[PDB]
């Protein structure tokens, strides 16, 4: 199971990076990829093949990974970005299966 | 493409509740679809997919023995039945499209999802 | 309660084609006088052509890969196993599902067509309703079954051909580092570990260096 | 010595097509396109049932035979059901001018309304 | 493609090359240039100017047809008159349609 | 200028020709030099009849 | 393969001539066309030709700015038009073909041609 920072909260116009962290099965052998849900929305897709950018997406969004452990970059802090970050993995080794993080709440002052 | 489900369902513990996903464009297609949860103040979880051609599904082992995803071709639509329904099934139910013909984490379009209550 | 009606019974089908009655209420598929339409979507069945690839010189086909339709199977010093190519099948499976959406939407549905009554003393016009009716059921039969008999043959051709352009391809990137044994496999001339067979099988081998 | 090697698929299905130049050729994965099973019933067409004349035909049912006391009442359907023992007519002998062409007019009806138009 | 020549081994394209379908490109010391092959261009293009006279030449022209009257009393001869017309339309737009979709493979 | 394929559509190509036409000029012509007749506000049993 | 032109020409000076060129068997063809002028007790001159499918058109630098070649493919004409006609453009004007799809000096067909005069 990846696990990520509860909450993490900025001034609009900053810059934030949010984590997920997970073991060799999941994060260390298999590409990371990156969502968005607003209150009342189904989730959208922010980042996948670990750096990649769906059309759409802003410049500002950025991502990668290192070793176990990847992250989600957010620059240009508006008010609109105030959600809930997540990421999702293909764990595969007893039986293979989508797993997504634990969550992060991105709060905008 | 567009993804629509069907009404909100309304049951008692111990029933089963079969839902649908219709998608547009032609009545065959060539990627997976899968199907995701989401509870009250949590995060989503993956219940299993469905390929194109070969017909193969996967699901979670945390579901497993209690759900079942079939597909009609013809009709272009996606069915997924839940047995043994029990009171945490109450939640908020999507149907997702994948980028090509094979189960991942990547999921590009969403639904607008149906309402699951017991 | 039902959508569409025949003398006979009832249909509840999303097939394009029936072969129950010709007289039918509501929106009903076409009637032919076929007994059998079915079309290929997989290759030729071979578990123990144009281009020669398909029981060529690759004889027989692999039970053992299970996601997808072309692949690559290895052996080294870690161990063998086999693994599909997701290029080559994903465009394949794109091109399958065209043609039969497109062989679906070239054949539209068929509406209300009920018979006509005439006397004793109008036999003429009830002989030309008659002949009408058998002559365009005869047409469309016809339509459906040649269709049907050119897709299958261009779909076999099609595997065909995209077995051998896989091994053309690989055959390529391997130009003197490796033997050509026949039946499809090649053997090293080096010692190959699994970085080796990922980046053989991504497409960027490194032949200087090896 | 380490090896590589390329093929195809196969699994356990026994489906068979046919080509122009080949009959039954097993493939590993098809589709139909043939419909030929049905219910064998009259069912309602969208939740309106069918009007069912039974012994009686078009000619009797207009006319009011005595024998079709029981269609007095209908007056809404979705498509009107003959059988080849529909014989209750015109039971004064008699001919009945242009009655093809009231079939043909009646094909395209969904409803009406009886009334009296002269007490 | 089903032979892996074009957008195959052979990725992409010559603008410089108007004059033929398929050619050279050489550069030596003297210096590098394009040039057309002809033999090959010139039976492309007799196979695809027969290839089209044909599709023309199977395809008769329509002549005068025009529409009939019915009173109120021919209703069954004008409806087969109207099924009649509608099958055959259909018919000929089907055939017409598949016909460019196979020479275009 | 683009063409459609039984198995791909929208494919770019490098010389086509157009097999249909669907322009006119929306106008009531003559037929190779002769006018026609047209009855205006009568039909063929007034034409023929001698309505006034 | 037969080419046919049309009809004799009697114009004013400052005007514009287009002529035409019908050629027999099928609508579409694999040869190039040309166009040939001939002054009374002078050599041919040669305008410019046509290619198939490609659809170039080459011109002499003598009639290059006021000579036009098209072609209907479909109808199988080939259509020449000069523009700003003086008194030195009377001639004999004929089409000819040549052996292959490309403009050059052999020529092995000709029409009979039409006279323009002004
Ligand atoms: C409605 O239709 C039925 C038939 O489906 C009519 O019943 C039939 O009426 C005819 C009248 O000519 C009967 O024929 C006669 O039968 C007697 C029997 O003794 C025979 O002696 C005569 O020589 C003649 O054949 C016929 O048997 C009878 N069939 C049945 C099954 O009853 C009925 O009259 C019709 N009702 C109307 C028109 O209101
Ligand atoms: C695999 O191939 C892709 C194709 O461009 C390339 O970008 C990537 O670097 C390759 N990876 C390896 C490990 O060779
Ligand atoms: C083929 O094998 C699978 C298991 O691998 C089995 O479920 C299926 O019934 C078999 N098909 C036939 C036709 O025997
Ligand atoms: C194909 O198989 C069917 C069923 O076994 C058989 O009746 C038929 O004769 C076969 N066709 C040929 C050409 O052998
Ligand atoms: C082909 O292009 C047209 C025009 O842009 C577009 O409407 C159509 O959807 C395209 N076809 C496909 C299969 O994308």
């Amino acid at each position: 199971v990846l696990t990520q920072p509860p909450s993490v909260s900025a001034a609009p116009g900053q810059k934030v990076t949010i984590s997920c962290s997970g073991s060799s099965s999941n994060i260390g052998n298999d590409y990371v990829s990156w969502y968005q849900q607003l209150p009342g929305t189904a989730p959208k897709l922010l980042i996948y093949d670990n750096n990649k950018r769906p059309s759409g997406i802003p410049d500002r969004f950025s991502g990668s990974k290192s070793g176990t452990s990847a992250t989600l970059g957010i620059t240009g802090l508006q008010t609109g970005d105030e959600a809930n970050y997540y990421c999702a993995t293909w764990d595969r080794r007893p039986t293979a299966y989508v797993v997504f993080g634990g969550g992060t709440k991105l709060t905008v002052l | 493409v567009q993804l629509v489900e069907s009404g909100a369902e309304v049951k008692k513990p111990g029933s089963s509740v079969k839902v649908s996903c219709k998608a547009s464009g032609g009545p065959f297609r060539s990627y997976a679809i899968s199907w995701v949860r989401q509870a009250p103040g949590q995060g989503p979880e993956w219940m299993g997919g469905i390929i194109p051609i070969f017909g193969t599904t996967k699901y979670a082992p945390k579901f497993q023995g209690r759900v079942t995803i079939t597909a009609d071709d013809f009709a272009g639509t996606v069915y997924m039945e839940l047995s043994s329904l029990r009171s945490e099934d109450t939640a908020m139910y999507y149907c997702a499209k994948h980028m090509g013909y094979q189960v991942r984490e990547t999921m590009d379009v969403w639904g607008k999802g149906t309402t699951v209550t017991v | 309660d039902t959508t569409c009606q025949t003398p006979n019974g009832a249909i509840n089908t999303s097939l394009p084609f029936q072969n129950i009655h010709p007289v039918t209420i509501g929106e009903c598929p076409k009637y032919v006088k076929s007994t059998k339409l079915r079309m290929a979507t997989g290759l030729r069945n071979i578990p123990s052509g144009l281009f020669g690839a398909i029981a060529g010189f690759i004889e027989g086909g692999w039970t053992g890969m299970i996601d997808g339709w072309y692949g690559y199977h290895h052996q080294n010093e870690q161990g063998s196993g086999y693994a599909a190519d997701l290029k080559s099948t994903q465009n394949a499976i794109d091109g399958i599902t065209n043609k039969v959406n497109s062989v679906i939407e070239k054949m539209n549905t068929q509406f209300t067509a009920v018979g006509k009554e005439f006397s004793h003393l109008e036999r003429r016009i009830e002989n030309l309703n008659k002949k009408v009716d058998d002559g365009f059921i005869d047409i469309w039969t016809y339509n459906a079954e040649l269709l049907v008999l050119l897709e299958n043959e261009r779909t076999l051709d099609y595997h065909d051909s995209n077995v051998k352009t896989l091994y053309e391809k690989v055959r390529s990137q391997l130009k003197n580092n490796a033997k050509e044994i026949g039946n499809g496999c090649f053997e090293f001339y080096h010692k190959c570990d699994d970085t080796c067979m990922e980046s053989v099988k991504n497409g960027t081998y490194d032949y200087p260096k090896y | 010595s380490d090896k590589i090697c390329i093929g195809y698929h196969a699994n356990n299905s026994t489906d068979t097509v046919d080509t122009v130049l080949e009959k039954n050729v097993t493939v590993t994965h098809s589709v139909n396109l043939l419909e030929n099973k049905h219910n064998g019933k009259l069912c309602k067409l969208r939740g309106v049932a069918p009007l069912h004349l039974g012994k009686c035909n078009i000619a009797g049912w207009l006319l009011g035979n005595p024998e079709c006391e029981s269609l007095a009442t209908a007056s809404s359907w979705s498509y009107i059901v003959e059988t080849s023992s529909s014989n209750n007519g015109t039971c004064y002998p008699g001919d009945f001018i242009n009655y093809e062409e009231l079939r043909e007019q009646l094909s395209s009806v969904s409803s009406f309304e009886k009334f009296e138009i002269f007490p």
